[PDB]
């Protein structure tokens, strides 16, 4: 498991960096967004 | 054991291995110092040649060093015609096809060179030019400068000023200041260790009317050779330095041709004391020590005896 | 990197009982060009030596195991022995490498006795002087006699002979009979023309070259073979020899004036061997 | 390295590198105090396009006008503010820019810097001082007609 | 104690992928780039001369063969077109770094009979044709076997090779120069086998043979569907390719001082 | 982690060759494919 | 496979190679390199041409040095098979109308 | 540093120091601009900004250079979206205390209004009028003299800050 | 045209194969080919994209996290929460002064 | 300084091997109607000569026999014997073969340790280079 990726590099306003190389062997924000163990964070959390 | 140079002509039976298109360009007079020519000799190039009268005299200069140094293969002098009005680009290429026609007729590849003068340029043009490196084994120059410092800095600045001229981002202050910086130092030609090639350097090669257009900015060195080709040669090139005020600053040699300290002759103070038979012993010592590095006999024998002595050490360490 | 014939079979050839009318009528001749191996490897270029330095340093630094200087050093570091005498220290291992004392004595003997053979022959040190005096006085100069096989160990030396009647330089030839093949023709040529005094290895099966003779209406098949060892006695050559020559790829163009056909030199050059390939 | 590459465009007429910003990948970034006076405009392209005659059969003009129309669509001029755009003529609106970063004054007097001579012919030095489709020009150089 | 020997031996086997040397700097890396370029520029002449010389050689031998085809010995053809299967002999000698010296018997007459033992070679070699000779249902003429037993060999070799290739492509991917070298090797093997079963298909079926012969497009498309396709080798670089600023390698630059 | 991981190996291989021998005494001729170690030759054990 | 400034030499394969002068049985010596610790100037027995001289010796024991003729070998072996191939070239085999011949043997 | 009892300048090669502290930047494999942690022992280091005045006219390649010019946005700049979320007492600055009050207080820490009011109090107390010239002796940027008092005094009231020669400690550049 | 492996193969491996297993020929690799990005293929500039590209930590419902990292650690947590609430109150009041 | 020698002697070997294999190739080009030219020849030599050696811990790698056919033995140059590392490319390093044998469980530990002796591995390598070996004409 080599932990690396182009995620650490800050990209402002649109990410034009090649997208196949974003996160390597690291959980994405999408991967934690579809996997959370809580449920239905309240409407006042907005 | 002082030994003169015997004049020689390539016979027509040897002339056939040279192609018929270039069979015109191998010369009338050649020379052999050694009794035997070997598969590859030391080949000596010198200043420009008008007729054979100057050749005979030019011979003598190298005669002392060559006689002091014994090469089984010995040495061959190839003279070089001064110029031809017909072709502007004729010169270095004429020398090209000529020297390699001579090497083809003598059935000689892989050759060590010596030059005091213009021929060295030619030899670089051998090594620097593609498809003629396989002929030049080793180039040696006695005092002849291939490259100088001021060419290095000024050409650096020319490249950078080209890039900057193309870039919009660079402000006009720095650009104009860089231009006045280049115009403040304009390259003077190579120092010439030949009495007859000064006219050649000033007239043909390095005349300021041609070599740089849009003066001091865009330099066309296509007449001689560009900088990238100079920097691109890894052929071993040894520079000889007299032990007092020299030509050929070796900083530039050690930057371009590689990191190797130029062999310094102790006996000499300046050049023109190279060709006297006082310093000829040291010079031929250096030459011989440099020759025997690349001859398979010498270094195979050398490494054999090192291995043998190492085993001897193992043998007396055994008991 | 030689292979040995492991289980590999070799097929002979067949003297077809049909007597070939063309081989009788039209003249088909088989010629053999006999070359010797270079005894020694080609001498290198200093570029090659310097890049050898470079590659040695880089394999030095990028080796599979870096800090350990060998397999022996590696296993000795880990306290384990590869050697048959189960020795760890590498110096005492390379001191008596084979564990035989008689071999050690052989080593001492070779250490005092042996010297490497200098690799340059006195043959190929050439004289411009005597030979240019020969050329000046006679006004015509022919290439020095290449009769010697020991001449230069670097390249491929070939065999060129001259028909005594023809008076011109030519590869050894033999006429082809009715039933036998081209391989067999070449083989009987080498064998019977040298009188079984040659170990002659032959590379190929098919003939190498073909040259026309309109004046003879004949095809000549040039055929390349390697000379291993033997005593090449040339008095037995039926097609009338005067001189032989051992000839590098280079000077076969030198031989062209006293050569029988201009086409023959070009073709022979094409299928002549070379050790370098820079020309 | 197809996944690791710094973004390279072929048409910078939008000067996207000022807007879409990607971090310098290098662990050692070199920042002087000198580079504050360096205007960071995109490099001069090959095929300078404003020289092109807008011939209907000319390929470079075709690809340029489709580029311009796509730029007009991504900045939402074309559908929105200006619904029908016939692209006929090759237009260049150029400004007499000195490439000076901020607004300056005169050191000799304390006056505003005098209006520059209006540009006669287009040059390469003039190229980013034009109006392209989408690009950025400093306010300090837009001060004159 | 034998198992720890085995462990250290395993340790000797394993190749580690290790970083670049920290003692490397910009100038010596750059000048080894330089030296590599000089050397390639040097070997250019050798390799193009070698290339065109091989070309000329094959031209000469091709016209020889068509000569003997033209003269009408059709027997001589088909005994000349079988491979001469005998190797160079045991006196066919290595060109050797030095010449042999005068009167050398090994050890100058010192015999150690232990060292002259002839020994095994590992691994033991066996080749797909060995099942056809030394296995069950042997052929009476082995170099001379009938066609279909060769065809079965082709069809089983395509499958077993394909399988092995897939397996090692899964377990051990390799990229870069050695990677491309290996993939090229496998591709070439497949090409060979493919063209073998192709010529079987052409030599049993005469109709497909003559329809193949009749036009060109059909030839190259049949080549296409069977995997016979040329190998593109990119051109020889003599100089440095000029770089865009994005052309930097993916690591931190080498330390200049 | 690594040390005990690599010790586990030498444990399990001597275990499995012991079980190979204890399958070879009962005369079960085990093919090379249904063995997990699929280059294994039992005659060498 | 990624672009690297350093030259691409196939790294981390060749473990270590120590060169050694090896004296062949003809007295000529080469230099060949190995993986482990090797002493220099090794006197080599059991060489190629030594084995050749051994084979010549044991063919002299039988008497088979002379020659083996294929041209004046006049054998009538002719057996024409319809479909046959040369198995010795497997990559390019061909279905020729062939002629049967025995391989030559030399027992030793 | 001290030569012959006399203070002499030395050019300390700080590059060596960085590569001594972080050895792992030398071992460079051709994936490693992009690994997540550049040094496993300092995992919070992401970029190092090297500042040296290189007098070449050509700019550096944009992948080692940070973009300092032009509009950074389209719709609004994010700095004033951020500055609403910042409070004037948020500490931003830290300086050494060469004589620490206690063992614990190492670098005493400054905020927005600390600096601003230090500068304004100094600028008000002495007297400072616009475009009047206001000098600082060097090597004071590490203590609140040239770091805090001076430049903020120059900022708050109209003045012109002036730096004398880059350093002090030798007679020549004194 | 097409190749049997699909990409033009580099000379290193080639000359390595026909001089069997030897790389002394081209070892200085050319740099990789570029992929050009179409700048007009990009979507129109969005406001929300401009809002969140900075990725601030203040949009968390757990509290003002950015506030915690700008605040001293020397305070007990239950007295620190009602502290950070006070600074996030003053930022609001000031925001309203601005407005 | 071996590989440099190795490819020169390989270039010497290539046309000599070409002379013998040209008949076969030429026969093959009138049936397949392919083109006989250098681009064919060299891709014929590449498949014979370059044969990559694998980790050998795979076992699948060791199993590949295609390189050792009779034509492939008869077109291959002698370059590999000259340089140890080309040998290490085509075959592998002679110790690394044999330990790989016990890695794939194809050999006992003891019989590997038996043959893996330095003294052995010197001899088998020189034998292999020169073309001397043991023949078992009957395998199994």
């Amino acid at each position: 498991v080599w932990l690396g990726g182009t995620a650490a590099n800050t990209s402002l306003g649109r990410d034009v960096m090649p997208s196949t190389g974003k996160y390597i062997n690291i959980v994405s924000p999408t991967d934690v967004a579809a996997n959370i163990s809580a449920g239905a964070m309240p409407p006042e959390a907005n | 054991q002082h030994a003169s140079f015997t004049p020689f002509s390539i016979q027509p039976w040897q002339a056939r291995c040279v192609g018929a298109s270039r069979r015109k360009l191998l010369p009338q007079m050649l020379m052999y110092h050694g009794a035997r020519l070997g598969p590859r000799p030391l080949i000596i190039l010198d200043h420009s040649t008008k007729g054979e009268a100057g050749v005979a005299e030019a011979a003598r200069k190298y005669e002392s060093i060559l006689s002091q140094l014994s090469w089984d293969y010995g040495a061959v002098y190839i003279p070089l015609h001064a110029q031809c009005t017909d072709s502007s680009k004729d010169l270095l290429e004429q020398s090209c096809q000529r020297i390699c026609a001579v090497m083809d007729a003598l059935d000689v590849r892989w050759t060590h060179f010596l030059t005091y003068s213009y021929g060295a340029l030619v030899a670089v043009r051998m090594a620097s030019s593609q498809e003629f490196p396989h002929r030049v084994g080793t180039l040696m120059s006695l005092d002849t400068p291939l490259v100088t410092r001021e060419f290095l800095r000024n050409m650096e600045q020319r490249e950078d000023i080209a890039k900057a001229e193309r870039d919009i981002n660079v402000p006009e202050d720095g650009l104009a200041f860089a231009k006045q910086a280049l115009l403040s130092s304009l390259e003077g030609p190579l120092p010439c260790p030949a009495a007859e090639d000064e006219s050649l350097y000033r007239d043909y090669l390095f005349d300021p009317n041609r070599i740089f257009g849009a003066g001091g900015l865009v330099r066309d060195e296509s007449r001689y050779v560009p900088l990238k080709s100079l920097l691109g040669v890894r052929h071993p090139v040894q520079l000889i330095v007299p032990s007092a005020n020299p030509l050929s600053d070796a900083a530039a040699h050690s930057e371009v041709f590689g990191h190797r300290r130029p062999a310094v002759v102790k006996c000499c103070q300046r050049h023109e004391d190279l060709f006297k038979e006082s310093a000829a012993k040291e010079v031929a010592g250096v030459l011989g020590a440099w020759m025997r590095r690349f001859e398979p006999d010498c270094f195979i024998s050398k490494r054999y005896e090192q291995a043998a002595n190492e085993m001897g050490q193992l043998m007396l360490s055994t008991a | 990197g030689f292979h040995s014939q492991h289980r590999t079979p070799v097929l002979p050839q067949v003297p077809a009982a049909e007597v070939q009318q063309a081989a009788s009528e039209s003249k088909v001749r088989v010629a053999y060009l006999l070359h010797r191996q270079p005894v020694v490897k080609p001498t290198p270029h200093p570029l090659e030596m310097e890049m050898a330095f470079l590659l040695q340093r880089e394999h030095q630094r990028y080796s599979r195991h870096e800090s350990s200087e060998s397999a022996t050093h590696f296993m000795a570091q880990r306290g384990q022995s590869i050697d048959a005498l189960n020795r760890t220290d590498p110096r005492q291992i390379q001191s008596n490498f084979f564990g035989l004392e008689l071999y050690q004595d052989a080593m001492r003997v070779v250490l005092q006795r042996y010297k490497p053979e200098r690799r340059v022959t006195p043959r190929d040190l050439w004289d411009p002087a005597t030979y240019g005096s020969s050329n000046a006085n006679s006004n015509a100069s022919s290439p020095p006699t290449r009769h010697s096989l020991h001449r230069k160990l670097d390249d491929y030396l070939h065999l060129i002979v001259r028909d005594e009647a023809s008076g011109k330089w030519t590869v050894p030839q033999t006429e082809l009979r009715g039933r036998e093949t081209l391989r067999m023709a070449a083989e009987r040529a080498i064998a019977t023309d040298n009188g079984e005094g040659l170990d002659c290895y032959v590379w190929s099966n098919a003939p190498q070259a073909t040259v026309p003779n309109a004046n003879d209406g004949s095809w000549l098949f040039i055929y390349v073979a390697t000379y291993l060892s033997g005593r090449p006695k040339f008095s037995e050559f039926r097609p009338k020899t005067i001189d032989h020559a051992w000839v590098t790829r280079h000077e076969m163009m030198q031989y062209e004036e006293n050569f029988q056909s201009p086409e023959l030199v070009r073709v022979l050059l094409d299928i002549s061997a070379d050790s370098t390939f820079e020309s | 390295d197809t996944m690791f590459q710094y973004p390279v465009y072929e048409n910078e007429l939008d000067t996207p590198h000022l807007f879409n910003i990607t971090e310098p990948p290098d662990f050692f970034v070199y920042w002087n105090v000198s580079d504050f006076e360096r205007t960071s405009y995109p490099p001069l392209p090959e095929e300078d396009h404003r020289l092109l005659l807008p011939l209907s059969g000319s390929a470079p003009w075709k690809q340029h006008r489709k580029r311009s129309l796509k730029y007009l669509r991504k900045h939402e001029i074309l559908p929105n503010y200006l619904p029908h755009v016939r692209q006929d003529v090759n237009l260049s609106v150029v400004f007499p820019g000195v490439y000076a970063t901020r607004a300056r004054l005169c050191e000799e007097t304390g006056e505003p810097l005098p209006p520059p001579p209006p540009v006669s012919r287009m040059t390469h030095r003039n190229f980013w001082m034009t109006a392209h489709c989408g690009n950025y020009i400093e306010l300090a150089d837009l001060q004159h007609p | 104690n034998e198992e720890k020997w085995a462990q250290a031996a395993m340790e000797y086997l394993h190749e580690k992928r290790h970083c670049n040397d920290s003692r490397k700097r910009q100038h010596d890396v750059d000048n080894e780039r330089r030296m590599a370029f000089a050397f390639d520029r040097y070997c250019s002449v050798n390799e193009k001369i070698f290339t065109e010389r091989l070309s000329r050689l094959s031209d000469r031998m091709t016209e020889a063969l068509e000569t003997i085809k033209q003269l009408g010995m059709d027997h001589a053809l088909e005994e000349a077109l079988m491979l001469s299967s005998e190797q160079p002999p045991l006196n066919f000698r290595r060109p050797t770094l030095t010449p042999p010296v005068a009167g050398y018997e090994p050890g100058f007459g010192l015999d150690v009979p232990q060292l002259r033992s002839r020994q095994a070679e590992y691994p033991p070699v066996g080749r797909p044709t060995d099942a056809m000779e030394f296995g069950e249902e042997k052929d009476p003429s082995f170099p001379l076997v009938e066609s279909f037993r060769v065809e079965d060999l082709t069809t089983q070799c395509l499958n077993e090779l394909e399988e092995r290739h897939g397996e090692i492509r899964e377990a051990a991917p390799t990229t870069g120069v050695e990677g491309e070298a290996w993939e090229a090797y496998v591709a070439l093997q497949k090409k060979a086998l493919a063209r073998q079963q192709l010529i079987f298909e052409l030599c049993n079926n005469g109709e497909l043979r003559e329809r193949y012969d009749s036009d060109v497009a059909f030839r190259q498309r049949v080549w296409e569907e069977r995997g016979m396709l040329p190998l593109e080798i990119e051109r020889e670089r003599l100089h440095e390719e000029p770089r865009h600023y994005a052309q930097e390698p993916a690591y931190h630059p080498f330390r200049k001082m | 982690q690594f040390r005990k991981l690599q010790d586990t190996f030498w444990s399990n291989r001597k275990v499995l060759v012991n079980r190979v021998k204890s399958m070879y005494n009962q005369g079960a001729r085990t093919s090379a494919k249904d063995m997990p170690i699929k280059t294994i030759n039992i005659k060498a054990f | 496979g990624m672009f690297a400034e350093e030259l691409s030499i196939e790294r981390s394969r060749f473990p270590r190679f120590h060169s050694t002068f090896t004296i062949q049985t003809d007295g000529s010596l080469n230099e060949r390199e190995f993986e482990f610790a090797v002493p220099p100037i090794v006197t080599l027995f059991h060489d190629r041409l030594s084995a050749h001289r051994e084979r010549q010796l044991e063919l002299a024991k039988i008497g088979k040095l002379r020659k083996e003729r294929n041209w004046e070998t006049e054998q009538k072996g002719e057996e024409s098979v319809s479909m046959a191939c040369n198995a010795l070239a497997f990559p390019y085999c061909i279905p020729k109308n062939m002629l049967k011949r025995s391989r030559v043997v030399d027992p030793l | 540093e001290v030569k012959q009892g006399v203070l002499v300048e030395r050019n300390m090669h700080f590059w060596d120091m960085i590569y001594n502290v972080i050895p792992e930047l030398g071992l460079s494999y051709p994936g490693q601009r992009f690994q997540w942690v550049h040094s496993q022992e300092f995992f919070f280091l992401k970029k190092v900004v090297i500042t040296d005045h290189n007098m070449n006219l050509l700019g550096v390649t944009p992948m080692r250079k940070m973009l300092v010019w032009g509009p950074f946005s389209y719709y609004e700049q994010r700095l004033r979206r951020l500055s609403a979320l910042l409070h004037p007492d948020d500490p931003i600055l830290a300086l050494e205390d060469p004589h620490p009050a206690l063992e614990d207080k190492l670098h005493i820490t400054y905020s927005h209004r600390n600096c601003i009011n230090a500068g304004f109090l100094f600028g008000n107390l002495m007297g400072l009028k616009a475009e009047s010239r206001f000098g600082v002796m060097p090597n004071h940027h590490v203590d609140p003299v040239g770091a805090i008092v001076a430049p903020y005094a120059a900022l708050t009231t109209g003045a012109v800050l002036v730096h004398i020669h880059s350093d002090m400690f030798t007679d020549d550049h004194a | 045209n097409r190749s049997l492996l699909g990409y033009p193969l580099r000379r290193a491996a080639a000359m390595e194969m026909l001089y069997g297993g030897i790389c002394i020929q081209h070892l200085a690799q050319p740099p990789f080919p570029l992929r050009k990005i179409q700048s007009e293929s990009l979507p129109p500039p969005s406001l929300q994209g401009e809002r969140d590209d900075l990725e601030l930590e203040v949009k968390d419902s757990t509290g003002n996290v950015m506030g915690y990292r700008l605040f001293p650690v020397n305070i007990g947590i239950r007295a620190r929460t009602e502290s950070v609430r006070v600074r996030s109150e003053d930022c609001y009041k000031r925001f309203l002064a601005q407005k | 300084m071996n590989d440099i020698y190795a490819r020169r002697l390989a270039q010497a070997t290539m046309f000599h091997q070409l002379m013998r294999c040209h008949g076969t190739l030429w026969a093959a080009t009138q049936v397949t109607k392919e083109q006989m030219d250098y681009n064919f020849i060299r891709e014929e030599f590449m498949r014979v000569n370059g044969r990559r050696a694998m980790p050998l811990l795979l076992g699948a790698a060791a199993n590949e026999n295609l390189h050792q056919l009779h034509l492939s033995h008869l077109s291959e140059h002698c370059a590999w014997g000259e340089s140890a590392r080309a040998l290490a490319v085509q075959r592998q390093t002679p110790l690394s073969q044999r330990v790989a044998a016990l890695g794939r469980m194809a050999e006992t530990i003891h019989q590997v340790k038996t043959a893996s002796t330095v003294q052995n591995l010197f001899n088998e390598q020189i034998s292999c280079m020169e073309g001397i070996s043991s023949f078992e004409e009957e395998p199994l």
